């Protein structure tokens, strides 16, 4: 009755759960060449990609 | 005496700093592949017949 919901990890397998700072990285993709949700794309907004960061969108870089 | 719009500007610089790509050299694994089990050298029987 409980065959393919019970499942295992595999042995290399493993969860996160360190937290972090992640404060640094909206600021790090902009100098790697994101442009802020802000404005001044660059292109047409379709051939963007749209950035997220953990549910906050830093927004659109280029294709 | 006040703030006025300008002329529209005529182009945008957009500035982003990024580094390169290396050589592909692919260094799959330490000690690589699936080394195969194998037979100890000698070895010799180690049971004989009654008689």
């Amino acid at each position: 009755e409980p065959c393919g919901l019970m499942n295992h990890l595999t042995a290399v397998c493993e969860v996160v759960t360190q937290f972090v700072y992640t404060a640094s990285i909206p600021a790090l993709l902009c100098n790697l060449g994101v442009t802020p949700i802000d404005g001044a794309p660059h292109r047409s907004y379709s051939e963007c990609y749209p950035v997220l960061l953990d549910g906050v969108m830093v927004g659109w870089v280029d294709k | 005496g006040g703030l006025t719009c300008a002329s529209a500007p005529q182009g945008t610089l957009r500035i982003l700093e990024g580094p390169q790509q290396s050589l592909s050299g692919s260094p799959l694994q330490p000690i690589p592949a699936s080394p195969p089990p194998q037979i100890p050298p000698g070895l010799r029987p180690r049971f004989c017949a009654f008689g």
